[PDB]
């Protein structure tokens, strides 16, 4: 039978299916065919299984899935760990996970504990460590601390010598006479005199403690070469090609640095994702978030819930958190909105309004005393009387 | 020279002219306030000519699906 | 070592507090401030005094 | 078509509250049983006069 | 910092320590034996200086010998009883330093709440409510602890003789299976009273 | 007869419905008189309805308890600012000209906020922005686009007052305060057309009505006079505040009509607004509380309602229902698993009301002859007309031949009812179920022990609660939607939930084991105890030695299983994948091969079903387990519910039958390791404290290379947890090679039943590092944990690195250490209950109004459309076979075996 | 000395004596307990110190 | 409180014999001797000799009447 | 009265036993005073609650008659039994090494001392017990009680203290004929059941009959 009979076969009876599942039976029904030579009756009843099954597999209609969805993830984080564990790894950037994470990517927090961004490597730069450590260097965001070897704060005499490491210095790819002369074209209101391997600085003649020791810590933690907001970066080997894990957020300037794979670059605040590539990608990025943290715990949730949360969530354009903040807050109904309050005004604001209570709800339903309109309390019965 | 577009979390996007925008309207017995709602401000729109008041279709990349179409609505 | 009150046996249980009249010091992480207090007792008075 | 549970369900209770206030039974039941287990052997021959109304 | 601190308040938990000069300990065989005859009573032994008290505070300057044969020239005092570290309901489990440490607390709590004769005064008490085990019995393996405390003049519990075995899957998650023909002889019956009180009120 | 409310849709009242919708004019303060009779023209008049005793009320003509009370109205002699609404005129009369009323906007700017107000009906929040943009627009305009009159700034005085500052010919500012009816002048004229944009609805709420003009009189149901314990009829804060209201405004019509200065009508109008405000509101802002009789604040109509325990946020709530028990619950498998053992005394107390008719007759005249003693009783029957009488022993021979058709008998439970099932807390859908009853003695709950995993039930001393559905509609939901068997496949992930537990794994390990035999005699007894029906043996596999006959386990397991189910998988025994690649290369290279070729390539850790026969394979968590059941799974989704739930019942009495006639047992001995492994777990142990003190040595001379994630101290302290958790993984390796796997505790491990390597590794050759809060412990006394060692030392022993295991016993402060691990684990445990319970009930709050359409959409609660095609395939999780919406390979190979057979 | 409540704000410093048996009677007697409050997950407090 | 009248496993009559052993274990003999000659060879019967407590005397000062 | 009303104390619903003691007395301002003690025989029933000194809890599940209890060639027949699959997740070696101590101080005769550190080695266990006559892991053959014929495995069985708790089934047990709360309202909407709802948490005598207007939509009279 050739590979055109099945996919005409596979298009004219298992139309219903959707697109990956007729594309997966035609791989595999290709690769059962070249090993063990179907003929086409075998062909037909498997296509016919296929559809029975696919019928047999449909949602029923007044299924509860919100509520359903709801206990699904809520079960399983009682059994998932409670943070309270600090996990040094040597080639990792510490992230905050489990019960945490779950709770900060849920409330929508502005800014994550943590934040980290994966940066992937075009094809020049993705098959060599070094030109994965010169793409490194480009978004390092050294730090003189992080150059230093070691430093000497000796205020007794008003002086700062930091003894400057040349690994380091060879590793970020900046020399003494380069990150001196960035120095004073920051500095302007400073004398370095710079010596061998150490920096000398002067407060322009400051006369207090608190002055030179505020000065010298100015200059210690201040950027040299790197984006703003990036601390240590990680590059690993996963694969094949080399990725570059790294601390802090920048994800809009990352993508303009040269060598750099904008593609496929990801980070982990969601809202910077949707202010930059949009609300859909925002969405995409709420679920692959819960996934991972799922995943990591070894706990095991269907996709489909997940999908219902991120898509409830971000059901205007803007992430909002799920909680009473965004979410619950603004619940139509204004008898289920009357029982999780504290004043009456939205009352008169509702009256005023003339908001109409769509009684769609299940809070609504209960307090009046009818069935709610979820499984049983939506089917409607009718029968012709003569009766054998 | 970078797009949006380009980027895997990304989905294709599409703006819907008024006879198939009225009859996705008709076929789920709706009206435009009932759809899901996008920003004008969202890089997606100004990628796109955009306008307020407008569909734009999503072809979502689905993993239990595959292929999956979104509509939205364009505001201030 | 109990007492009978009304005809029920009552127990007090000690209670751990921090050491009178001695100053602790310690960091906060938000208003980079250091600070230190002090409880003092005076005939069952107990006054605060942070520095 | 195909009858949910839920249709089911609510099709099951209505017929069980009709034989329970005085309807006659459709079908021969064994002594000594329920309205409840009755109503289930009527649905389980397909007897049921009772039908459902979709939008 | 150069600083010498000097306490004299309440409230101070204090431990009682064997005092260590020059790698030999103060405490000798003749001391043991008049304390053993009953010569010399715990008090003499503090003024005498042999044995001294150690708060939170004075422990900071001190360095512990764990064991009497482990003591050398830079230890300045001996562990008394290292097995007297627990508090007293959990000093009744034997072997404790072969149990993880969630079953030891489990087990400090259920013998806090054990059947048992607490005391004689029970016939003519006036409680809410209490119990009475019919046949205590001494534990048969047991800490040196319980009977200095006095918990074996007071028993809760009886000795059974256990087979692990699983049997016709009635004993599974936690479960047990037990005898009938002993819970007919007597073991682990008991007694459950309450009291209830009227007063004949004046209005 | 009987409709369904749909909706509700708020507005405000008029004054012409405030009119007509009333009955009785009230006009005089009376109260309950002393003869505690309604006066006329009181406040509790016989048209506001009666709740007093032995009188009939003049518009239903209900006696109490049966008239729902009347509503009547109040002509108030001057209009009054409703409290509620003052915001909201504020906001309109900043909004609107003085002259033509009109809002002062441009056109452009009305055709543009009304498309942005269409567009955002829906979603409050921006409906509330765009009407806030509008009013600071108007607000700020200082001329009418209409009219060119100017309009002098309104101010706003809190509570009621408000303030015009106009311009004298001087120029001076002063505030012209305006009067209710100049407010009620100013809001008429607004045209219709422009209350949309004002945030108005001009068919339910008109401007004009926020003031007051008639105010309606609750009820005397509404405003109860609950009496006192001395007799005195305590009346209601309501009542109270309406007799002042009434006084009030008898007051200032009189002052009125009699042509009294402007300062004292002036004065009664400011006191009744005080009081119709402290009437609505005695919480309001800028307002004093009114005080009682007793002086606290009398409790008006807000308070009433914004109460926690109130009609609102007080109506949910958990109390004691009908027909429910509570207690313990203990364990038994001869039962199946949609059954539930009750307590006779239990089922004798919740009786389930049952309808006599014809089929049914005579066992209900047993039950109703038996008396409320006997068990098979009855303790109430209810006569056609309604009545109820207790059985008791007086009339106990009559109410049965007087007993017929039409009648209702409240029976003891009896076997085969059905009945709810919970175990609080209640977290996930599969917390409550419904069984069926089996009567049994004692007092317990019995329970099978498949069923324990959903209620995650352990039998030391939980508890449980049963209700018993009254009515038929909530029978036949319970024993359709909700029983035992529906529910094997969990929704969270598409598997099972429903499986063998401890001895169910290990028994059928045993059974299936590979040269395991049984005798005739206890093949026969195991059968039969599992209750297989069969009649003749099959044939004898192997001979004993003197001649009698015997079978392997695998034909008797595989007398269980279905004709045609056919499957091959690898379990978790799998320890040399060479044979299971052979297998699976002549599986797949025929897809049947024959029988005698699988069986000298038989191997236990690759199952593999034929026709029903097991070839080769051992039973273990894989089979049947919580998770991961693939033969249970492809029973349930190939073979409907019922065959599931036999095979189910049938396999859990064997493998306890065979496990319990086998021995199973562990001791001291299980953890006994020979002497060459020791002296390796000896050797790995100072070899990892030797490099761990090398690292301290490098880091005491500056010889460390500082990561830039950490200091020297983090960096030193990463590498010392590295070297100790490698070295008891590696320690682990050793114990877990020489220990054999006929034992029993390593059989327990491996098969999954319970029990994990680590913790054979810990009773047997090394506990390990212990930690606190992911870091080495550090909690002591001034650089040392504790008192016995010198300070500042950071060697791998004295920072709580334990090198005893549970057998040979921990010294005094290694147990010091392990408890604070301990006690960081119990802390961890006790605080992530809390906060996983908050964060489900955010979820479940924000998401449970979600429902599937009948059209396949997913609709928010408001009617916007959140998901098209829910799950955007339209497959129930459950129905999923792994998330898959359709496993095709275990299609296409199920159908090319059962065509090509 | 009843129900507890020491003026000052401190409450249930007296409790009613466990007569359930011998373990019960002579462990409440040696009881310690803390002032903190019993919901804020107090990490610090919680554990065993050294 | 009193000594059992029969062990608890077996149920063989071990009351009578309480008294002669603690007397004569009291004199200095090896106890698992005056067991043995007793006639107790399971330990199910040794256990009840072995840890019982004679708290009769102990409660029989109170009376109620 | 607030004629005289009945304020008789009378015994709780639930329980019952014999009156075992009556005082009479005066209060501290000369009222009388009588108090009265009920006791109550409680013999061990399936759920009562038992746990060792290792932190091991359970409920009894089954009371078996003698003549199927399993028993041992030497003459024991256990008196409490406990699943083998409680040990390895728990990790209490403790307890074995108590059942074996138990075992070598009933044959030897004297008490054995268990005071944590300076307690007696396990392994001199192991060999006074060996030493006795049993096997020194402590393993024995023991008969099926039923059939009749030999256990395939060596069984473990020994002396262990164990304690019976106050918390008996007796005192759990009530049921109301004339709890709930918000998760299950949630677990129930989840289900799908309406009605179910309707009858577990309306009931009756809660409920009116209201008439309504179709045209305005205000109270009907
Ligand atoms: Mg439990
Ligand atoms: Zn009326
Ligand atoms: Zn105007
Ligand atoms: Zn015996
Ligand atoms: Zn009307």
């Amino acid at each position: 039978v050739s590979l055109s009979t099945i996919k005409s076969l596979i298009e004219k009876k298992g139309a219903n299916l959707p697109e990956n599942v007729k594309s997966e039976l035609y791989e595999k029904l290709k690769k059962y065919n070249e090993k063990y030579k179907l003929t086409k009756a075998e062909i037909e009843a498997i296509i016919d299984d296929v559809v029975k099954e696919y019928e047999r597999a449909l949602v029923e209609p007044g299924e509860p899935v919100g509520t359903v969805a709801a206990q699904s993830i809520g079960e399983p984080s009682t059994q998932m760990t409670l943070n309270t564990f600090h996990y040094a790894g040597v080639a990792e950037i510490n992230v905050t996970l489990g019960l945490p994470r779950i709770i900060e990517i849920v409330d929508a927090r502005k800014n994550p504990s943590t934040p980290m961004m994966t940066v992937y490597l075009d094809e020049e730069h993705r098959y060599d460590r070094a030109k994965a450590e010169e793409v490194a260097r480009r978004i390092e965001g050294t730090t003189l601390e992080n150059l230093a070897r070691s430093t000497t704060l000796d205020l007794i005499n008003f002086e700062f010598i930091v003894e400057i490491d040349p690994e380091r210095l060879e590793r970020s790819g900046l020399t003494m006479e380069k990150v001196v002369k960035k120095l004073e074209s920051s500095f302007k209101s400073a004398e370095f005199e710079v010596d061998g391997y150490t920096l000398i600085v002067r407060p322009k003649k400051a006369d207090k403690i608190s002055d030179l020791r505020r000065f010298a810590e100015k200059i210690k933690k201040h950027r040299l070469k790197g984006l703003s907001g990036v601390g240590k970066t990680i590059v690993r080997k996963e694969g094949d090609e080399y990725v570059i894990y790294t601390e802090g957020s920048n994800f809009k300037q990352v993508l303009k640095v040269p060598g750099v794979d904008p593609t496929r670059t990801r980070t982990n605040n969601i809202h910077e994702i949707a202010e930059v590539l949009g609300i859909e990608a925002a969405r995409n990025a709420i679920i692959d978030e819960i996934v991972s943290t799922m995943q990591e715990q070894g706990l095991e949730v269907d996709i489909r819930h997940i999908m219902l949360v991120a898509d409830m969530m971000t059901l205007d354009g803007i992430v909002r958190p799920i909680g009473r903040h965004g979410v619950v807050g603004e619940k139509s109904s204004v008898l289920a909105r009357a029982a999780f309050e504290i004043t009456v005004q939205h009352l008169f604001e509702a009256a005023e309004k003339g908001e109409v209570d769509n009684l769609n709800g299940v809070i609504e339903n209960v307090l009046i005393g009818q069935p709610v309109p979820v499984g049983t309390g939506m089917v409607k019965l009718t029968m012709k009387l003569p009766l054998r | 020279e970078f797009s949006i577009f380009d980027h895997v979390l990304v989905p294709e996007h599409r703006v819907l002219s008024e006879e198939e925008k009225k009859a996705l309207l008709e076929k789920y017995k709706i009206t435009l306030a009932q759809l899901p709602q996008i920003k004008a401000s969202d890089p997606a729109v100004k990628a796109l000519g955009a306008k307020p008041g407008d569909v734009i279709e999503i072809k979502r990349k689905s993993p239990t699906a595959g292929v999956y179409y979104y509509y939205r609505v364009v505001v201030e | 070592g109990y007492f009978i009150i009304n005809g029920s046996e009552r127990v007090i249980v000690s209670i751990e507090d921090i050491a009178p009249n001695r100053t602790l010091v310690e960091k906060d992480e938000r208003q980079e401030k250091y600070i230190a207090k002090v409880f003092s007792y005076r005939h069952g008075y107990r006054a605060l005094v942070a520095v | 078509f195909k009858y949910t549970r839920f249709e089911k369900a609510r099709i099951i209770g209505a017929r069980a509250l009709q034989i329970s206030m005085g309807a006659p039974v459709l079908i021969d039941v064994p002594p000594g049983i329920t309205p409840l287990e009755a109503a289930i052997l009527e649905f389980e021959k397909g007897v049921i006069p009772i039908t459902v109304i979709r939008p | 910092v150069k600083e010498v601190y000097v306490n004299s308040d309440d409230g101070r938990v204090r431990r009682p320590l064997i005092i260590v000069e020059n790698g030999v300990p103060k405490l000798t065989k003749e001391h043991v034996q008049a304390v053993k005859e009953g010569r010399l009573k715990w008090s003499d032994l503090i003024k005498m200086g042999i044995i001294e008290y150690l708060d939170a505070e004075e422990e900071e300057n001190a360095y512990v010998a764990m064991w009497p044969w482990e003591v050398t020239e830079e230890h300045t005092h001996l562990e008394l009883m290292p097995a007297a570290i627990l508090g007293l309901p959990a000093s009744l489990v034997p072997y404790p330093e072969h149990n993880a440490a969630p079953r030891n607390t489990y087990g400090a709590g259920m013998a806090k709440q054990s059947l048992g004769l607490g005391w004689a005064n029970f016939r003519i008490r006036v409680d809410t409510r209490g119990h009475l085990l019919h046949y205590p019995q001494i534990p048969l393996v047991n800490s040196r602890i319980m009977k200095a405390v006095g918990y074996e003049d007071r028993p809760a519990g009886q000795n059974f003789v256990v087979a692990v075995l699983a049997y016709q899957g009635y004993n599974m998650e936690d479960a047990i299976i037990i005898n009938k023909a002993s819970i007919e002889r007597g073991l682990a019956r008991s007694t459950f009273f309450r009291t209830y009180e009227a007063e004949e009120k004046k209005y | 007869m009987k409709k369904v409310i749909g909706s509700i849709e708020f507005g405000i009242l008029s004054p012409q419905e405030i009119r007509k919708m009333s009955a009785v004019e009230v006009t005089v303060p009376d109260t309950y008189d002393d003869d505690g009779y309604p006066i006329e023209g009181g406040v509790m008049d016989k048209r506001m309805g009666v709740i007093d005793p032995g009188l009939r009320c003049e518009t239903c003509g209900g006696r109490a308890g049966e008239c729902p009370g009347h509503f009547g109205h109040i002509e108030l002699a001057r209009p009054v600012i409703h409290v509620g609404f003052a915001k909201t005129i504020y906001r309109i009369l900043e909004s609107t000209c003085r002259e033509c009323g009109r809002i002062k906007l441009t056109d452009e700017e009305i055709e543009e906020y009304m498309k942005k107000i269409e567009l955002a009906r829906n979603r409050r929040s921006e409906f509330n922005e765009i009407i806030k943009e509008i009013h600071k627009k108007a607000k700020e305009r200082m001329v009418c686009p209409h009219c060119g009159a100017p309009q002098y700034p309104i101010k706003f005085e809190k509570p009621t007052i408000y303030w015009e500052i106009r311009k004298d010919e001087q120029g001076n500012e002063y505030r012209h305060r305006l009067m209710p009816t100049e407010v009620r002048d100013w809001l008429e004229k607004i045209p219709d057309k422009d209350l949309p944009l004002l945030g108005l609805d001009p068919e339910k709420s008109r401007p004009e009505w926020m003031v007051l003009t008639v105010l309606p009189v609750p009820p005397v149901t509404a405003r109860p006079s609950i009496t006192l314990e001395t007799g005195i009829r305590a009346e209601d804060d309501l009542t109270h505040k309406l007799v002042d209201i009434i006084r009030i405004n008898n007051r200032l019509k009189q002052n009125i009509e009699a042509g009294a200065p402007q300062l004292i009508i002036e004065d009664l109008w400011d006191l009744l607004q005080y009081h119709v405000t402290t009437y609505i509101n005695n919480e309001a802002p800028g307002v004093p509380p009114a005080k009682h009789k007793s002086g606290r604040p009398l409790k008006t109509l807000a308070q009433r309602l914004k109460g926690k325990e109130g009609r609102f946020r007080g109506n949910l709530s958990g109390k004691r229902v009908n027909f429910s028990a509570r207690t313990v619950i203990s364990p038994d498998p001869m039962i199946s698993i949609n059954e539930v053992g009750v307590p006779v005394e239990v089922a004798m107390e919740l009786t389930v009301p049952e309808k006599v008719t014809e089929f049914n007759i005579e066992r209900l005249r047993k039950m109703v002859l038996n008396g409320p003693d006997k068990y098979p009783g009855a303790n109430y029957v209810i006569d056609p007309e309604g009545r109820r009488r207790r059985i008791m022993d007086s009339n106990k021979e009559t109410l049965a031949n007087q007993l017929d058709i039409g009648w209702t008998v409240e029976r003891h439970l009896m076997d085969g009812d059905i009945v709810l099932f919970n175990r609080q807390p209640s977290l996930h859908r599969m917390s409550i179920m419904a069984h069926r009853v089996r009567v049994m003695p004692y007092r317990t709950f019995r329970l099978n022990l498949a069923v324990c995993p959903p209620y995650n039930a352990d039998f030391d001393g939980d508890e449980m609660n049963l209700h018993v559905p009254q009515t038929e509609e909530a029978q036949a939901e319970a024993r359709i939607l909700m029983e035992v068997q529906n529910h094997i496949i969990s929704p969270r992930y598409g598997g099972p939930i429903i499986g063998g537990i401890q001895d169910h794994i290990s028994g059928g390990y045993l059974l299936t084991r590979e040269g395991a035999y049984f005798t005739r005699d206890e093949v026969e007894q195991m059968l039969m105890f599992a209750g297989v029906d069969i009649t003749e043996l099959p044939e004898p596999d192997k001979y004993d030695e003197n001649g009698n006959p015997l079978w392997s386990g695998k034909t008797i397991f595989s007398l269980l299983l279905p004709e045609d189910l056919t499957v091959w998988y690898r379990n978790k025994l799998c320890d040399e994948p060479e044979r299971c690649e052979a297998l699976e290369k002549l599986i797949e290279e025929k897809l049947m091969p024959d029988p005698e070729e699988v069986r000298k390539l038989a191997y236990d850790g690759f199952v593999y079903i034929q026709n029903g026969k097991l070839l080769s394979g051992a039973i273990d968590k894989k089979a049947y387990g919580r998770e991961d059941g693939i033969i249970l799974d492809l029973i349930v989704r190939e073979y409907g519910v019922e065959r599931a739930r036999q095979f189910l019942d049938q396999v859990t009495k064997l493998t306890i039958w065979v496990i319990t006639h086998k021995g199973f047992t562990t001791g001291i001995d299980d953890e006994d390791l020979p002497e060459e492994a020791r002296d390796r777990i000896r050797e790995i142990i100072r070899e990892a404290e030797e490099r761990v003190n090398k690292l301290i040595e490098a880091y005491k001379r500056g010889e460390l290379e500082p990561l830039p994630g950490k200091s020297l101290e983090d960096t030193l302290e990463s590498l010392i947890m590295a070297v100790l958790a490698e070295a008891r993984d590696n320690a682990g390796a050793v114990a877990e090679k020489y220990l054999g796997m006929d034992n029993h505790t390593v059989i327990m491990a491996k098969t999954g039943a319970r029990g994990k390597i680590l913790n054979i590794t810990q009773m047997a050759a090394l506990l390990g590092q212990q930690s606190i809060r992911g870091k080495r412990l550090y909690r002591g006394f001034r650089g040392r944990v504790l008192s016995h060692f010198k300070p500042g030392d950071l060697g791998a022993r004295a920072k709580g690195f334990v090198v005893n295991s549970y057998k040979s016993g921990l010294t005094p402060q290694e147990y010091f250490f392990h408890a604070m691990g301990g006690r960081e684990g119990l802390v961890d445990t006790a605080v992530r209950t809390a906060q996983s319970g908050y964060m489900q009930r955010r979820l479940i709050n924000a998401l449970q109004d979600l429902k599937v359409e009948y059209d396949g959409t997913v609709r928010s609660p408001e009617g916007i459309i959140v998901q098209f095609k829910y799950g955007e395939d339209g497959v129930d999780p459950m129905k999923s076979w792994r998330g898959k919406t359709v496993d095709v390979d275990r299609i296409i190979v199920r159908t090319l075996l059962k065509m090509r057979g | 000395l009843a129900t507890g409540a020491w003026p000052g704000g401190r409450t249930g410093v007296s409790q009613l004596l466990d007569r359930t048996n011998y373990m019960s009677t002579l462990s409440h007697l040696r009881r310690v307990t803390s002032p903190l409050d019993r919901e804020q997950p107090h990490f610090e407090a919680r554990d065993l110190h050294g | 409180m009193i000594v059992p009248v029969r062990c608890f496993t077996c149920g063989k009559v071990i009351g009578d014999k309480y008294y002669e052993f603690k007397r004569r274990v009291e004199a200095g003999e090896d106890p698992e001797k005056v067991l043995d000659d007793l006639g107790l060879e399971r330990y199910c019967c040794r256990r009840m000799l072995l840890s019982h407590v004679e708290l009769i005397d102990d409660i029989m000062h109170y009376r109620v009447y | 009265p607030r004629e005289r009303r009945e304020t008789s104390v009378a015994v709780r619903p639930s329980e019952k036993g014999v009156v075992d003691k009556v005082i009479i007395t005066e209060t501290g301002d000369g009222t009388k005073l009588v108090k009265v003690t009920v006791r109550d025989l409680r013999i061990p029933e399936l759920g009562d609650k038992f746990a060792s000194r290792h932190g091991q809890k359970g409920v009894i599940g089954l009371i078996v008659p003698q003549e199927d209890m399993p028993w041992t060639e030497s003459g024991i027949v256990p008196d409490l039994i406990v699943n083998p699959h409680g040990i390895p997740s728990r990790m209490t070696v403790g307890q074995l090494i108590e059942a074996i101590g138990g075992k070598v101080a009933s044959l030897k005769g004297r008490r054995v001392d268990g005071t944590a550190f300076i307690g007696e080695p396990e392994e001199k266990l192991r060999k006074e017990l060996e030493e006795l006559g049993f096997k020194h892991t402590g393993r024995e053959i023991m008969y099926d009680g039923i059939t009749g014929k030999r256990l395939e495995a060596d069984i473990f069985i020994g002396v262990i203290y164990y304690q019976r708790l106050h918390h008996m089934v007796a005192d759990k047990i009530h049921a109301r004929s004339r709890r709930f709360g918000e998760m299950e309202r949630d677990v129930l909407v989840g289900h799908g059941a309406a009605m179910l709802l309707i009858e577990r948490l309306l009931e009756e005598s809660d409920k009116t009959e209201v008439w309504v207007c179709e045209n305005c939509g205000h109270i009907a009279l």
